[PDB]
RNA sequence: AAACUCCAUAUAUAUAAUUUUAAUUAUAUAUAAUUUUAUAUUAUUUAAUAUAAAGAAAGGAAUUAAGACAAAUCAUAAUGAUCCUUAUAAUAUGGGUAAUAGACGUGCUAUAAUAAAAUGAUAAUAAAAUUAUAUAAAAUAUAUUUAAUUAUAUUUAAUUAAUAAUAUAAAACAUUUUAAUUUUUAAUAUAUUUUUUUAUUAUAAAUAUGAAUUAUAAUCUGAAAUUCGAUUAUAUGAAA
RNA sequence: GUUACAGACUUAAGCAGUGGAGCAUGUUAUUUAAUUCGAUAAUCCACGACUAACCUUACCAUAUUUUGAAUAUUAUAAUAAU
């Protein structure tokens, strides 16, 4: 609607803003909201034991859930900047950013390899 | 020859001659070098904790500049904060 | 027993080598244990130590077996992958075109 | 304080008119390694051992000797190395080889004969062709022979003399 | 029971909670100790005679070790039960323990016995100065 | 494996009875795998970081006494009052 | 001292292209054990919650 | 620039109740060399060669100045100017980024016997690194009459780790086989080459190389595998 | 398109390759509704991109949002904490 990009009110996230990393945290809070119900969707659709018109039904709701219910469509974003590729998970940046950070000395632990 | 023996398991001084150590007065250390002194055995925690980190020095810098009444814009210049996370406590 | 751990004669001669250099091969017992790498360079380790180890028994000896080589430790370590490098120093081919 | 006991001395005595022994045949370790491709070294020794055997069952006398004669007589003692020659005539000039590099001309000869000769296993061709040289008899002596020959005309092309 | 507790962070495996007995230690008659083995199955080192589980299932670590605890229990009657059920006949399954045996290393193997000359040992050197010296 | 079989699966069943795990003999597609998939979502949700964080709006609710400044706003206006100065601010939004 | 850890990690310098150029980095997550041996519980208690008081910056414990 | 630096090396000290053990180790702190000394032989007190005696003493990494190339990046990010503001901003469903005449780089696999394939459980010999957005052991079942191998399924033992798992490293080395090759086979005899020999009979340019291309059946991940993913099986077997 | 030294993986030896074959991948060109954008002599071409099914994506077709992600100004009203 006007008010709001998505159908549910999320906050934003603190620092960094862009509308890729706005689609994506939406996307990431909704699944952690409808987890366990879609992993038992999941089950029903799955049993070889159940009843196979309630299987069926299980599929099918699966299959209507929404672009933000899917676990497949979270993709790890820098978080420093917006960018999604080479983002490392051990410090959720992208690849120049994460070496912008560690020479600065933003990480914890990092510094130059030099073996 | 005992003497001597005793003397060389004793020989320790500040570095710094021509059995001797860097002391805490003659040298940085490397904890220094990095501005979120911490380590966490869960690293998404570690990874929460620097960001939150992070987020505070920005919060800390737009502070730091004050307004008088619209007359005098006094910029008090800050550091970069240094986050020492001890078990017990940050500062 | 060591013709069943080093099946190459290249590394029974090695090990041999410190105990042949002097005339006491057949004189000295060796018990050797050996840890990490490949079959040739535990060879060579064990030799090594096997010098080492006559060194102690006649003093007098350790220049000659110094002159001979083996008490000279082998430094030669593997170079690392460099970054650009495939290996340590093979580059990937160049293209002026 | 030192102290070296009396034993310990004669045996140091005795050891030192004795010479440090070689680790190696350096003309046969030389070959094992021309032989030898892919850091494979073992079965380049098998290889040139075996050979060394079959030579040895055929005309019963020392392997290692006979193959060094073998070299020594192929090996041809210099070649006629072209050169630019400040922008002219390619003018050519004898000259001498170091060991290796005449034990490493008279071995690639070796292979190639061996090559020409029937198993499969490259190992017997090779021990055939050692055996055929040492009896006397191969095209790479007829290749040394010419070399020789071209050595010789460009008798004064030598700088220094 | 060995608990585990991380200070300063909220770890996810401070739950975790590991019970861990040698099995010659536990009360039992040796019928019964056999038919504890066998259930025990993976669980129960034969090398060193001990048996050891852990459980994260439950959210509290208190929780985790008294749901071990109950496990041992039950694991107990059943060995103590021996009616219509003995399990004289199913020999001790091993192989579990063969292949982590073989994913680590053994040093085994020791100096010869009758290698060792304690007579070519050396022998104490007199030192007259520190005899002297000695007088206590 | 000179012992029997049915003793072996007797065995593992008695085993499964004795601690939570199931005993499935005939090896078919149960659905255990799908539940028993440790659930991931507080920590996929927890990435970007913590939204409830300090900002300037608050720094005024906190501090009234300080007259702060944010600078990059502060310039954001600034430019944007040039902008509408020299004829190049914003048009107007349609409402409809 | 328990062995040391190396978390590597390599990367391109530039922001942009140049791949044939690229920079290291590591960190080291050094690790010491300590183990008390004869001690009543609430001895020990006592330890580590004096130990967690005056804990050190860089120091991370279990 | 060199040097201090890191890795690796040698030695010493400290610590590890030698069940988290690998003490043949790990890690803090030192010391060590850009090695030293002497005899000679050439060229002018020194400098290169050789010889000798003293030593563990031999590498790699990071660091790539000033300027220049209006070299690359406004698609990491940010900002100037400029342009869009019901659209050049925002969301969903599908499609595309994987299209195919020729061409150009990088690779991979090949074109067989100084080289390919079967096998090798008192499991020949490593290192480095990962496992709470997990690593998945043993074992059962099916492909598969034994079983092993390989691949899935079944179900999670152990460990969030010097403790368990990923993971019995692989070449190596050893036996066997190998078309082109009547350079072999099998029927007879033969015999002091018997996993073999001799005699006489019959055995008449892509394979028992390669793995592209395609057909069908299954499996895996995922809500979803048509465009457009990854395995396994039974066939297919280009080019070279 | 100069004099003479010195320089090194420059050349020369040497070892293994590329270039022929098929496949992979990037690029070009052309195609396409779209084949997103950049890199394109050495100093581009498994490069940006350490993984394009949806997402990622920026491109295209069809739908539908219009103070929207912010900050401030001005008003009505509702809920919760104290
Ligand atoms: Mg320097
Ligand atoms: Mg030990
Ligand atoms: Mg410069
Ligand atoms: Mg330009
Ligand atoms: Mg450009
Ligand atoms: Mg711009
Ligand atoms: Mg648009
Ligand atoms: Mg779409
Ligand atoms: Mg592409
Ligand atoms: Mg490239
Ligand atoms: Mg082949
Ligand atoms: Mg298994
Ligand atoms: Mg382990
Ligand atoms: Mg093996
Ligand atoms: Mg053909
Ligand atoms: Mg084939
Ligand atoms: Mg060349
Ligand atoms: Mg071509
Ligand atoms: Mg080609
Ligand atoms: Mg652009
Ligand atoms: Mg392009
Ligand atoms: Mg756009």
């Amino acid at each position: 609607m006007g008010n709001f990009r998505f159908p549910i009110k999320t906050k934003l996230p603190p620092g960094f803003i862009n509308a890729r990393i706005l689609r994506d945290n939406f996307k990431r809070q909704q699944f952690k909201e409808n987890e366990i119900l879609v992993k038992s969707l999941k089950f029903i659709a799955r049993n070889m034991n159940l009843p196979t018109k309630l299987r069926l039904e299980a599929q099918l709701k699966l299959n209507a859930l929404p672009n933000y219910m899917r676990s497949t469509q979270i993709k790890n974003r820098c978080v420093d900047s917006g960018h999604a590729r080479f983002v490392l998970s051990d410090f959720r940046l992208c690849r120049y950013q994460f070496r912008e950070n560690a020479l600065k000395g933003n990480l914890p632990g990092v510094k130059k390899g030099i073996w | 020859n005992n003497m001597k023996r005793m003397l060389n398991n004793n020989n320790m001084n500040p570095a710094g001659a021509n059995g001797n150590i860097n002391n805490k007065l003659q040298h940085l250390n490397n904890m220094n070098n990095w501005n979120t002194q911490i380590y966490n055995y869960n690293k998404n925690m570690e990874i929460m904790n620097t960001m939150n980190d992070k987020l505070i020095n920005k919060l800390l810098y737009k502070m730091m500049t004050l307004k008088l009444n619209n007359m005098n814009i006094n910029k008090i210049i800050m550091s970069k904060t240094i986050n020492q996370h001890s078990l017990n406590k940050l500062n | 027993q060591l013709n069943d751990y080093f099946l190459k004669m290249k590394d029974r001669e090695s090990i041999m080598y410190p105990l042949q250099v002097i005339e006491s091969v057949g004189k000295y017992n060796i018990f050797a244990t050996t840890s990490g790498g490949g079959p040739t360079g535990q060879a060579e380790s064990i030799m090594h130590a096997i010098a080492k180890a006559l060194v102690v028994f006649n003093p007098l000896l350790k220049s000659r077996l110094h002159k001979a080589g083996v008490l000279t430790r082998d430094y030669r370590h593997v170079e690392r992958k460099k970054p650009g490098k495939k290996k340590a120093r093979k580059m990937p081919t160049w293209v002026k075109r | 304080k030192i102290k070296p006991t009396a034993e310990q001395l004669a045996q140091w005595e005795a050891l030192k008119s004795v010479p440090i022994p070689p680790r190696k045949n350096a003309t046969l370790d030389h070959i094992t390694n021309m032989i030898m491709r892919h850091g494979k070294k073992e079965k380049a020794q098998t290889i040139l051992s075996r050979a060394l055997y079959l030579v040895y069952c055929q005309t019963r006398q020392d392997p290692i000797q006979a193959l060094e004669k073998s070299l020594d007589e192929l090996a041809p003692l210099m070649m006629t190395k072209t050169f630019n020659t400040g922008v002219a005539k390619a003018s050519v000039i004898p000259v001498p080889l170091n060991k290796r590099q005449r034990n490493r001309i008279a071995w690639n000869w070796i292979v190639q004969s061996a090559n020409q000769r029937v198993s499969s296993d490259f190992a017997v061709r090779l021990g055939e062709e050692l055996t055929a040289i040492a009896k006397g008899t191969s095209s790479a002596f007829e290749k040394r022979d010419q070399i020789h020959k071209t050595a010789i005309a460009h008798r004064a092309y030598i700088q220094l003399k | 029971y060995r608990y585990t507790s991380y200070v300063g962070e909220e770890h996810p495996n401070s739950r975790k909670v590991v019970l861990s007995v040698k099995t010659k230690e536990l009360g039992l008659e040796e019928k019964s100790l056999h038919k504890f083995r066998i259930l025990a199955r993976s669980r129960y080192d034969h090398t060193t005679d001990i048996f050891k589980m852990s459980s994260d299932k439950f959210e509290h670590a208190s929780q985790n070790a008294r749901y071990l605890h109950d496990i041992l229990q039950r694991l107990l009657a059943e060995s103590k039960d021996l009616t219509e059920d003995d399990f004289s006949d199913v020999p001790l399954d091993t192989r579990h323990t063969i292949a982590k045996s073989l994913r680590k290393k053994k040093r085994d193997y020791e100096f010869p016995e009758h290698w060792k000359r304690p007579e070519d040992a050396p022998k104490k050197k007199f030192d007259i100065v520190d005899q002297l010296l000695s007088t206590l | 494996m000179n012992v029997p079989k049915a003793r072996l699966l007797k065995v593992a069943e008695l085993s499964a009875k004795i601690f939570d795990q199931n005993f499935n003999p005939s090896g078919i597609r149960t659905g255990s795998k799908i539940l028993n998939e440790r659930l991931k979502g507080p920590s996929v949700a927890s990435y970007y970081g913590n939204p409830d964080i300090l900002k300037f709006r608050h720094l005024k609710t906190l501090y009234p006494d300080i007259e702060f400044v944010d600078l990059e706003e502060q310039y954001r206006l600034s430019m944007v009052e040039a902008k509408k100065r020299r004829g190049k601010g914003a048009p107007k939004k349609m409402k409809k | 001292p328990l062995p040391t850890r190396r978390e590597r990690w390599t990367v391109i310098k530039s922001p942009f292209v140049h791949a044939k150029s690229k920079e290291n980095f590591e960190r080291h997550t050094h690790k010491r054990l300590i183990r008390a041996w004869d001690t009543n519980p609430e001895v020990l208690q006592m330890l580590i919650a004096y130990i967690t008081k005056h804990s050190m910056a860089g120091v991370g414990m279990k």
